[PDB]
């Protein structure tokens, strides 16, 4: 006896947004472009380990 | 009796049907 | 001989061959090259989409 | 006798799109942005031929 | 507009499907 299967790929993603002004301002923990992607990365991580 | 019984369903393939690899021509008509 | 021989086949040796690796082969055809849905649209107007 | 005519130009257009995952999956007959470009070319020609 | 199914009957396909070389891992489990 033998068999077939088959696997559905499947999609996850999230958006960050950030304003004009907020890019021209001084920041005291460095730049906030690098600071949203390591939140969407970290959040994504999170939200991949709990669907697994 | 080991046999390829003209089965295309993927998902149905069974016995020597399962030993089978699609055949499709690569040039579009 | 009384009967036919080689000579007297034609279709059989016209017909272009080509070798099968399996009992099911498969092939894919072009129909359409889009729906028939009118062209003008106006001056600045994002056209429709369509599909073949 | 004499007289003074106008004519007004017209507008063609069409619009054609391809999602994402389509484009990193493999394909069978060749890049297919470059078959829907084609696609949707033709397509325009003939409307173009009927519509004259 | 022109995208990738899940379709797995060959005689299905209607869009982006079509143009979909099937994968299948070659070992046996």
């Amino acid at each position: 006896t033998y068999a077939r299967k088959a696997a559905f790929v499947k999609f996850l993603g999230t958006t960050r947004e950030v304003t004009h002004p907020m890019t021209l301002v001084n920041s005291a923990f460095g730049n906030v472009i690098a600071r949203q992607n390591k939140d969407g990365i970290l959040w994504m991580l999170k939200q991949i380990e709990q669907a697994l | 009796a080991l046999e390829a019984g003209h089965t295309v369903n993927p998902l149905d393939l069974e016995g020597g049907g399962a030993f089978r690899v699609e055949s499709l021509e690569r040039s579009l008509h | 001989n009384l009967s036919f021989t080689d000579q007297h086949i034609k279709f059989w040796k016209k017909i272009p061959k080509q070798k099968a690796y399996s009992t099911v082969e498969q092939y894919g055809q072009l129909l359409d090259y889009g729906r028939s849905q009118g062209a003008f649209v106006g001056e600045g107007v994002l056209p429709d989409t369509n599909d073949s």
